[PDB]
RNA sequence: CUCUAACUAUAAAAAUCUCUCUUCUC
């Protein structure tokens, strides 16, 4: 479809008509939905790039963090343990990993997944330490939208790294399991059991 | 005129665990006493407005049932000797029946306001928290 | 093999009195398993751990031993429990304590009679345990009239 | 050293004034060093005068407002923030905090 | 500290022919394949299962998805 | 009886809190443009967000 | 050179302290 000679001939699948930007050159962001309709503009699928890699200030502004692919940060968040803080391609070879496991099990394009993922695992209700030294008490407050996403990403990716541990499975799978836990309400998820968890204690403590 | 069955709310806010129960015109009938410690665990909240709400909610549940549709209010701190300011929660809990499906009107205060006498609890020095 | 909790339904129900082997203690508290209803887990929250100050955290828990509780909302569901340990009265303690101890005895007779006999404890009490406390109010009362009575 | 010209009293000619308890702790104190604010406010909040007020039969109700004064031990008039240490030069004034909003 | 796992073998170390009969009629029923999942079925000690995992591509019975090292990701024939 | 509401926050009304980390803010529904509600927020917010309530009118008021 | 309208809502516990005190004249 399209090719163009030059000196140096690259791939097929690169060089045939990919004005059509995909994540791996696999996984494309259209179709991609966001269920719930807060945390939209709080997630960048709207954003096309070719690596979950791009090493941008993203930080340095009160909210730009939130321009940030969600798959980088996702990726940027699996990286914890102290000993592992660096290494991003490792963590961006893992998560592709995991997209390919989400693109096996339950083919809907992985992306939407994982977005899925995030959204369910949020919680709604956290709590505050309010009670003055005395009479301790466990206040009950509402959580920003953007609170929510990191949450849910922080959420998912210790339960990854908690199945991951001294572990036979590996992180990609554990983390593409739980991803698929997480999509639907499936409370096999460590996520989204610390969510209930904590909309729970949230609730008993209005 | 359209046939509001009236009812009295009596809202009795106390600085602790305050009340909802609603009567009859002549207050002679009571309808769902249930009150504000009814739906706590602390018993330190039971002044709490969430308590209000709760009871309030569950009021306006057995108003409905048995068929009483507005309301006349009777706010009233503990008053006689004690501090004559109307609780924390009672407010709460004039506004959630306000909102689930009660019609509300003629707000009043009942605080029972005495004329100088019967000398409040405390000593001289009063209390020395 | 140890399952097939004591009293009817699986489930605790409201505003009742049991008892609680802990294990694990996060942030808020402790959600650890029961020895009166299956092995269920349930959350007991720091607000309402004990009567005088919470001081300490490590000393009035006492993780893997015996402990008072009560479930204020069961989750009847996916097997959740909200506990507490402080708002049990004196005088309830004591007698919670008794039918704890009440059940605990028929469980441990069962358990040897299913070890050695291999069968799985459900159908242990299903056949035996059940009839005995639908007919007596309590499978020790049936027990002891076993003794005397054939 | 008299720390106010004006004895921090008021009584100022009348020899013995009867007493009135504190508000907060019952500290009985003489009517006149008795810190007192009139307490004037609606019956429901501003902020949830709008519920009451499209879901009310009586349309255009009075809704009334509720009067009371307090009167404070000074302890409590201190400690609960109705009068401030003030400094010694703006002791001597005596006017209200200039009609908080105006 | 003390040994309370209470953990026996847990998986094969050596074959069995019924084992290779298992693993062969087992690649069908299995959407997701990986060393991971056939060590996780108690039938495949680990050493091996990259053994069997590179076996089953004899007759392209699982086609990969991706082949890369430190894991192996796999989809039957259909 | 999952009443999930939604609420666009419409003015954010400073910060509170023994920590300070949490922030009041005023809101209005997403649906029912008539109705504000004063309520917390923990985590950083701006204006135009659209908090995700469980409970729609238990209106905190100032922490201390 | 004409004027007098707003308003909230905290308190648990914390005892004691061994020295060594030293100039201003151009
Ligand atoms: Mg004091
Ligand atoms: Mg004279
Ligand atoms: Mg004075
Ligand atoms: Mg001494
Ligand atoms: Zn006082």
């Amino acid at each position: 479809f399209v090719p163009v000679e030059l000196a140096t001939t690259i791939p097929v699948e690169i060089q045939q008509a990919q004005q059509e930007i995909k994540l791996f050159n696999k996984w494309s962001f259209e179709d991609v939905e966001v269920k719930d309709a807060s945390l939209v503009d709080y997630i960048q699928i709207s954003k096309p790039i070719y690596v979950a890699h791009t090493a941008g200030r993203y930080a340095n502004k009160r909210f730009r963090k939130a321009q940030c692919p969600i798959v980088e940060r996702l990726t940027n968040s699996l990286m914890m343990n102290g000993r592992n803080n660096g290494k991003k391609l490792k963590a961006v070879r893992i998560v592709k990993h995991t997209l390919e496991i989400i693109n096996v099990l339950t083919d809907q394009n992985p992306l939407q997944v994982v977005v899925d993922a995030i959204i369910n695992s949020g919680p709604r209700e956290d709590t505050t330490r309010v009670g003055g030294g005395g009479a301790a008490r466990r206040q009950a407050v509402d959580v920003s939208p953007l609170r929510r996403v990191n949450q849910s990403i922080a959420l998912l990716t210790i339960g990854a790294r908690e199945a991951a541990f001294r572990n036979i499975k590996t992180i990609a799978e554990t983390l593409a399991e739980e991803l698929i836990n997480a999509a639907k309400g499936s409370s096999t998820s460590y996520a989204i059991k610390k969510k209930d968890e904590l909309e729970r204690v949230a609730k008993s403590n209005r | 005129d359209n046939s509001q069955v009236f009812g009295v709310a009596r809202i009795f806010a106390s600085f602790n665990d305050t009340f909802v129960h609603v009567t009859d015109l002549s207050g002679r009938e009571t309808i769902a006493r249930v009150t504000g410690g009814m739906k706590v665990k602390a018993d330190r909240d039971e002044s709490s407005p969430y308590a209000a709400m709760l009871a309030a909610q569950d009021v306006a549940a057995k108003c409905k049932e048995v068929g009483i549709t507005a309301v006349h209010i009777k706010i009233r701190a503990t008053g006689g000797t004690r501090s004559k300011t109307p609780g924390p929660g009672g407010q709460a809990a004039l506004r959630a029946l306000a909102r689930s499906g009660l019609r509300i009107g003629r707000i009043e205060d009942v605080t029972p306001v005495p004329s100088d006498s019967t000398r409040k609890k405390g000593g001289r020095r009063g209390r020395r928290l | 093999t140890s399952h097939c909790r004591f009293y009817e339904n699986k489930y605790p129900e409201i505003d009742d009195i049991v008892m609680v082997n802990v294990q694990q203690i996060a942030e808020m508290g402790a959600y650890v398993k029961l020895l009166e209803y299956d092995n269920i887990e349930g959350m007991i929250l720091l607000s309402e751990l004990s009567r005088r100050r919470i001081r300490s955290i490590q000393k009035l828990i006492r993780v893997g031993k015996n402990d008072v509780a009560v479930v204020l909302r069961v989750d009847k569901e996916k097997g959740y429990i909200d506990l507490s340990k402080r708002r049990v009265s004196s005088e309830d303690i004591i007698k919670c304590e008794e039918k704890y101890q009440k059940s605990k005895t028929v469980h441990s007779i069962l358990r040897y009679c299913a070890e050695k006999f291999q069968i799985p404890l459900e159908e242990l009490y299903k056949t035996i345990a059940w009839p005995l406390s639908r007919k007596f109010g309590h499978a020790y009362e049936a027990f002891k009239l076993s003794i005397i009575d054939e | 050293p008299k720390k106010r010209a004006s004895n921090g009293r008021n009584k100022k000619g009348r020899g013995h004034v009867k007493p009135v308890r504190c508000v907060n702790c019952s500290r009985s104190v003489p009517k006149d060093k008795a810190i007192k604010r009139m307490a004037i406010r609606n019956i429901v909040e501003a902020a949830a005068i709008r519920d009451l007020s499209e879901a009310s039969v009586y349309a255009e109700y009075a809704l009334p407002k509720t009067y009371n004064k307090l009167h404070y031990c000074i302890s409590c008039a201190i400690h609960a923030r109705i009068v401030r240490v003030r400094s010694r030069t703006d002791r001597r004034i005596r006017a209200p905090p200039q009609r908080p909003r105006f | 500290s003390k040994k309370s796992h209470k953990d026996k073998a847990k998986h094969a170390v050596v074959l069995d022919q019924d084992k290779f009969d298992r693993i062969m009629k087992e690649a069908p029923t299995y959407r997701y394949v990986s060393v991971s999942v056939l060590v996780d079925r108690f039938k495949l000690g680990g050493s091996l299962a990259r053994v069997a995992l590179r076996h089953l591509e004899n007759e392209g019975i699982i086609k990969p998805v991706s082949k890369h090292s430190k894991q192996a990701i796999y989809t039957r024939a259909t | 009886k999952t009443p999930v509401t939604l609420a666009k926050v419409i003015k954010v009304l400073g910060r509170t809190g023994s920590r300070g980390g949490v922030t009041q803010v005023r809101v209005e529904f997403l649906e029912d443009t008539t109705r504000t509600i004063v309520r917390n927020v923990k985590g950083p917010v701006r204006e135009g967000d659209i908090l995700v309530l469980m409970e729609s009118e238990r209106e905190a008021r100032r922490l201390r």
